[PDB]
């Protein structure tokens, strides 16, 4: 039981080790939309 | 004394025959290569792209 509960504590240690990693990125990714506009996009006439 | 102009109506002269006539000889159209301009609104463009 012990091990069982020690097992568990470690795998979401990890998990919320990998949280904010993939936060910063997800942030980026929106930065990035805001960073620039391309008005010569393939999709994007008028 | 009747001889050259000056004192007074010279300066009349100065700031018409000379100033005057000397801006009347510059540009308009000076300096304006057409293609050069294309340049320099690409340039003004700059890296983003323009509709």
């Amino acid at each position: 039981p012990k091990l069982h509960d020690a097992i568990v504590e470690v795998v979401t240690c990890l998990l919320r080790k990998r949280l904010p990693v993939t936060n910063e990125m997800v942030h980026n990714l929106v930065a990035i939309e805001l960073a620039y506009i391309n008005t010569k996009h393939p999709d994007f006439a008028d | 004394e009747t001889s050259e102009l000056c004192g007074g109506a010279r300066i009349c002269y100065i700031f018409h025959e000379t100033f005057g006539r000397t801006l009347e000889s510059v540009d308009p159209l000076g300096g304006l290569n057409t293609i050069d301009i294309l340049t320099a609104i690409r340039n003004a463009t700059g890296p983003r792209p323009a509709l």
